[PDB]
């Protein structure tokens, strides 16, 4: 696979999102690291699908709502940023106020 | 020209009279003072203040600071103040107003070409924590403690060996020398404790001359009146500290016999509540004495619904007791008591217990000294309300009392307060930067001796440092020769005089301990209470002036499930 | 599209041009197989190979570099040899030459 | 004896006239020359050529090379040739024909008992890349860059501090000394940049004497005509390079005022297109001048469908602008322009921009300097066809022009071309081995100073090194004392003369920078174009000789989704 | 006072006559002797024996041990005994009875204030393993081997280069010097092998004088009679060992010609069975000779149902043979033979093969030398029953014969038995602690030179070291300067005399090899058999005294799926 | 669990295959690291099941076809190699030309 350090680092992010996805499925209200991991991994898969940066900047605001997270979590997350390999190379996706 | 207080706080951080909530607790701090001149705040960035001829001057390196932390909200034992912090030659240079004296008024921290900037607006800055109950079971404990905000670790051990699993002892000159050599690789300041349990003074002097800054007396090595007397005699000769884990079994005597063997000499009592070890059931009464500096270990802090359950089944694994034997269950109901565990939280709130510490991987959590100290302060505010010392509509005094428990008081106890323990001019610049929402839980930056040593860091390949995954990674202050320049190995006066650093080829900066024998309970900052305390031998009830001391167990705590992945 | 694909020019490459060559009949008289590399000094191969050793003095197999000729027990074959070049100094092998020639 | 060309290429790699596709791009290289003698190629293995008395000789260590890379396809600014490469004492000894002079003809690289072999048949070998725009935000950037094929990193910083997040500056003697000490731990060659923004020359001379090889002038520290003039005066006295990030705000003047302050003196303009910073909107016109060495940072390379979107929302996070304020959106439409971003790719293809660099974690990707350089070359071939300089049915000249951008030209710009930057006799053996299918993306071997420093490595416990998982792991060239012998710390002439290496106890090999002031645009290999360029102040259209310079954005790029897991 | 034998074994570990099963195998050891005085066993813990004035004495550091391993069950070539082990100054001080001479009888290991304790009751203690067939392909092999219980690694290489992928050779003075410098960073003892394939003695003397402790003759570099003769002549002059991988091709001669070139001189034959390399098909007959020290590499150990399949497809990848060519399949049926692979296991059981080794990542598994040695012993017990030398109802002799294969015999072969290889007074304290259920698979503690270097360690933040996840993590014995004091770099006598350690600034302790030329088959502990062995050139059948030597392939093995996650 | 470094290293390979398995399920054409991880993890589970080396050398050629991967991927993978603990200990599985 010849994995570079950045690819291995993203494996850590993917694994943290699996933890969050399983807790969400049980009906738990997500905490701070779980919410960040979940929305971040959604964006990485959207980049793999070939979605545009402008579409993910908007779609990333509808992954989790205020009712699916613990009190104070939306305010602890003013934005989420993640980079991934799009068809046209690495791009940065910034999602402003993702939880409303 | 005017600005609203809300827009001001968003640009420069809070000012006098503004209040900040500490993480998700019920503790609020109020800014007591602000050292700026409104309109002359220094801010770094595109088109901002810190630029040539503006907020940055023409001075040579000798006439300006190496680093400035701009618009910091300082939380320390002496005050909760808004100020710029200047660092020069790895030490705290000044707390005041930064900028350029050529165009700005009241500048006490000059900024020049040789100055680096850390933007602290909207952040809380504290001194690095000091943990004095470390079992050196593994080197990985250093990074865990550093990430939590602890920059100095005092303890003993040789690795995962039976002696170290149980006690903070680095036994003998050969292990002391090897552990001092190993310490150069770790990004925290270190001091070692030798094995104090011996009735021949020369076997102790030998360990002190090899490099230990203290001696641990532990019941697993025999905490008898003769061993205690011997260790204190050597401590008085060599200006080192003695740490005590007393005779839980009451084999050699009761608590009054241990106290008589001590004979009014200065001593640090570890896990004074007793779960971590000590005369059953009344070791807690030692906090009444003027020569005793009492600490708590953290699993009993604060008292919660799961405390006993995890503590009754902890002793059954460590000492291999088994619930089938009645005499072992009678022993289990001897070190683990609801009454002393509930009272300990109140004794911390009143200032009768002066320090907090871990007891790392030996009935203690290395990354949770700070976190648990704040959880106790929260649980005490909720149950007891405001302290008698409290002024204003805030928890400033309670905050000053609790921060002293893991910063200045451990430093004073171990004779290292001349180097570390508080944000004061001349001390090593070991500083921790916190965002208010993560105060006490996850720091934004850990500075060791003037260099950033560890920080949360995002994707290495990203266009900025903020993209996911963000996790703690070692920085330049933790690498090779830069690390050696930014950390301290503490030595006894005899080891420094004897050229131990040159003999072992130690590469880090060296500091020497002093003033261990003259420190007393009255010297513990905001934690000098000597209560008239009694423990009932039958019921274990703790009373102060005949009044029952108790608290209720928490079912939910702040600084817990909102922040951690597991 | 194949990443890193070659577009090789069609044709053939002539090897060891302008050097003296000779042919020898070799027979493996041993009971175990013998394989000989492209650059081994042919006159100093395993003694179980029977051929005119004087004709092979200072010669090697005329085959692509890094390839070999295999001689199964009893196998007889004619091989083409090519003269060594450079200083024409032979050191090593069975220690028969250990100097120029 | 004859062999077909197809069987020959499968055993020894391609020869004269054969063509190879670079990764999954549309670029094809053609082998221009082959230094072998057909039939006398050296091959290592069971029953192969490199054996005692055969392809390996009887010479002592002094008369043979330490390492040979057999049957390499070299891609460098001077040629695309098939040859053996000899390395001796950590430096390139010869490019030619390896073997044993006792039995083989035309041997220029002797192989003996003291020789190690790297089998390069079917691989491309290039010089290690040189990135001159590093922000030292974290040490982890060194391994990321090394894995990508970059062996030298020039930049400034102290860790994740506000000053370093924004600028490539290591401010002052104390931070310079600490970062030089830290550099010994990193497996890349390093040179540091000081803070050049000051109007007093002594504050600059002090930083040069401490060890910096250059000074960065950054607008965040005030890029005024007086600071620029001062930095260039010191640079001319001390033979160091100046790197410029100009006044985007046009606060102190327009681009013509910055250019007049420069006064024909040698300077390196960072991110010359302007998105990364500089006079809005016409910093790009500096590439017309003979004393300017212009580089690009990589997020704008090449122009793609997502570039603007990620760049409009990048500036809103770095400078905290917010889309609600009209004056901040007017500022956003000032640094981020479709017209200059599209023109930059063409200016690289014509040779008007001479270097590529990252701008690591500060509007740049540390592991993508090489990858993005090749993506630009591909997009330019596709849109523009063959260059005017191109001969034959191949892209050889375009390849030589682009490889120079991250190898020889950064080296010449920073005064280090006497040590690194190309595969030439006498230079440090920093070499990168690529399989053609992964050219520019994932190297097979990274050699630092003659030792393998990092490589993809499979299961440690496996019976061979190829079983899964295969990932990049540090090798012997990256460990302790072997690393110190195989890397260089670059110093200014004043620091070397003053014994800075001895004072700081630097353990790595030292090299000194020279020739920074005499390098000009005409010296940039295959990238010496001085076009008559104009930018329209209203529309931002870029014209060369009145002709509009533009390109189309890519929707899909090579060296992207086929290779990376995320 | 009396105690039952079952309660005794649960508190102190087994005693004389008790039997223990080794992991999940069919091997049982029986305690042969016990050096304690019943009732005077030392035990550490709350209220236990090792306490001031009790099991711990008043002696100064010079009169007591630095470390005691209490109640250890020793398994070594000389006996299976219950004893306390004392360590002082990083070396084995005594095997006997520990405690305090003031109150206890028969104390030979004194315990004082300077003594650390490792509780070994219920554990097996062995010497650290010695692997003499290391290809230095990557540094990560050191931790993998250390975790498996191997503390010394002898081999050659420069990293993942073609020469090293194939051979254990560190070619020439420059690579030898760089690898000796790199060795200081690794937590195992190291000795290097040079390239022995040359017909000029000075090219060999140069490598020995640079620091190698041996020379590897490998067929990939030409294993001709002249190169072999030359290497042995130098070995006889310089007191170093020669390791041989013979001419598989029979290019220069048959096995009798290689044996005649050797001329009765001492030599170590690597992978003597032949799959790993050597004269096809009869290299195995070398084990009949008195001057040959024969080892096996581990993928052929033991013979299993999947052995051939993975070995026929291993040779097709390493040498790139392809199944389409008939002459390459004829070559595949030449190195890979069912008959010699089945016979090798029996020859190990009879003591005709004296050592086991890996052939790390070059047809060998670095973490499986110990594990596979025990799997062979199990498969041999199951198929052949008790050895002729066996007394009692146990496998004690078979255990002593097999443990010698990876401990004392490699040490004797390489001239390092004066420092390591067994638990004997005066030797370096490289010790491995095993729980019986994980014997040979996953150790509980690995001690290097008296300090714990690696151990399984649980959650760093936990209240104890046992909570999940438990995985191997480096300890204090593997850090910086402590590591240098606890490991050895072995040098030739010429390199030590010439000041190579001072010239290269080597930081670790140095040891010198001696006695390589006088060791013979008769010196191999419990493995000195010289059988009259023949191999049929047609069928490959192995016979000893005309009797066919064969074994059956295993379908399931112990020390496999019950323990490993993948 | 007392995980050794080799066991931890195989956890990385297992995680990379989970990423690939989820992308394949969405109907994406797999890239180079995803294809290698997917086929490699299949072989490790086959070893855990007790399948023979000769059976996995053949079965590993039918995990992915040319139509389930991106252009050029089959040619970037001439073989896949992985070792795992079989009932009879560690063995190497080599799968020649796994994608056709
Ligand atoms: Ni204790
Ligand atoms: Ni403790
Ligand atoms: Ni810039
Ligand atoms: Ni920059
Ligand atoms: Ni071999
Ligand atoms: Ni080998």
């Amino acid at each position: 696979m010849e994995l570079t350090p950045r690819e291995k680092d993203k494996l850590l992010l993917f694994t943290a999102a699996l933890v969050a996805e399983r807790r969400l499925a049980r009906g738990l209200k997500l905490n701070y690291p779980e919410s960040v991991a979940l929305i971040s991994a959604f964006i990485m898969e959207g980049a793999r699908d070939g979605k545009s940066v402008a579409s993910l900047m908007e779609e990333g605001r509808h992954v989790l709502t205020r009712e699916q997270v613990m009190e104070g979590v939306p305010e602890m997350i003013p934005d989420i940023q993640v980079e991934a390999t799009f068809p046209d190379g690495s791009k940065l996706v910034t999602v402003h106020n993702p939880i409303i | 020209s005017n600005i609203s207080r809300q827009a001001y706080a968003d640009m420069f951080g809070p000012t006098v009279g503004d209040k900040v909530r500490l993480a998700d607790t019920e503790l609020w701090i109020e800014v007591e003072d602000d050292l700026t001149t409104y309109g002359e705040e220094v801010k770094f960035g595109g088109g901002k203040v810190i630029r040539d001829g503006m907020g940055q001057g023409q001075m040579l390196a000798a006439d300006c600071v190496d680093l400035v932390l701009t618009n910091a909200l300082i939380v320390d034992h002496w005050g909760i103040v808004k100020a710029d912090i200047g660092v020069k030659d790895g030490r705290i240079f000044a707390i005041g107003k930064a900028g350029n004296p050529d165009i700005q008024p009241n500048v006490t921290i000059p900024i020049g070409a040789a100055t680096e900037v850390i933007a602290a607006e909207g952040k809380i800055v504290t001194a690095g924590g000091i943990d004095t109950h470390i079992h050196w079971i593994c080197p990985q404990q250093a990074e865990e403690a550093l990430v939590s905000g602890v920059t100095t670790m005092v303890g003993g051990g040789t690795g995962p060996a039976a002696g170290t699993h149980a006690t903070t002892c680095t036994p003998g000159p050969w292990y002391i020398s090897r552990m001092l050599q190993a310490a150069d690789s770790l990004p925290v300041n270190i001091g070692l404790l030798g094995k104090g349990n011996v009735s021949q003074p020369d076997a102790l002097r030998e360990q002190v001359a090899a490099g230990v800054i203290g001696l641990k007396i532990h019941e697993d090595w025999g905490a008898t009146p003769a061993a205690i007397d011997c260790a204190l005699t050597v401590a008085d000769e060599m200006d080192i500290q003695v740490a005590l884990h007393s005779d839980t079994l009451n084999e050699s005597g009761f608590v009054e016999d241990t106290l008589a063997a001590i004979g009014g000499r200065t001593i640090h009592t570890f896990h004074t509540e007793g779960a971590g070890g000590g005369h059953a059931p009344d070791i807690i009464t030692a906090c009444a004495h003027p020569n005793i500096l009492p600490s708590s270990t953290n699993p009993t802090l604060p008292y919660t619904l799961n405390t006993i359950d995890e503590h009754l089944d902890m002793l059954m694994v460590c000492h291999h007791l088994d619930p089938d034997i009645a005499e072992d269950v009678a022993f289990a109901e001897s070190r683990i008591r609801r009454e002393t565990i509930a009272a300990e939280d109140v004794l911390h709130d009143l200032g009768a217990f002066s320090l907090t510490s871990s007891d790392s991987q030996a009935m203690g959590r290395v990354g949770e000294v700070i976190l648990r100290t704040w959880q106790v302060a929260h649980r005490m505010k909720v149950q007891r309300g405001a302290l008698a010392e409290e002024t204003g509509d805030n928890d400033n005094f309670r905050v000053k009392r609790y921060i002293a428990k893991y910063t200045i008081n451990p430093a004073l106890t171990h004779g290292i307060a001349h180097e570390v323990g508080s944000i004061e001019v001349g001390k090593l610049a070991d500083l921790v930067v916190w965002s208010p929402a993560f105060f006490g839980v996850k720091p934004a930056t850990v500075i060791k001796g003037g260099m950033i040593a560890i920080a949360p860091m995002g994707d290495i390949n990203a266009s900025i440092p903020t993209p996911q995954p963000v996790h703690y990674r070692p920085m330049f202050g933790a690498l090779g020769s830069a690390r050696h320049h930014c950390r301290l190995t503490f030595l006894s006066q005899a080891a420094a005089a004897n050229g131990v650093a040159e003999r072992l080829n130690l590469r880090s900066a060296i500091a020497v301990v002093k003033g261990c024998r003259t420190v007393q309970k009255a010297d513990m900052v905001h934690n000098s209470l000597q209560p008239n305390i009694t423990v009932d031998a039958q019921t274990y009830e703790v009373r102060v002036d005949g009044e029952l001391i108790t608290s209720e167990p928490a079912d939910v705590l702040p600084m817990a499930q909102r922040y951690f992945l597991f | 599209m194949i990443p890193g694909e070659y577009h090789v020019k069609p044709g053939q490459i002539a090897l060891n041009t302008g050097r003296a060559t000779c042919r020898v009949v070799v027979e493996n008289h041993g009971d175990r197989p013998i394989q000989v590399g492209s650059h081994y000094h042919f006159a100093e191969v395993n003694p179980a190979l029977k051929f005119d050793r004087q004709q092979a003095a200072g010669y090697r197999l005329n085959i692509p570099a890094g390839t070999a000729v295999r001689f199964e027990p009893g196998q007889k074959r004619e091989v083409e040899l090519v003269a060594f070049a450079g200083h024409r100094a032979v050191f090593g092998f069975r220690g028969e030459v250990m100097g120029p020639l």
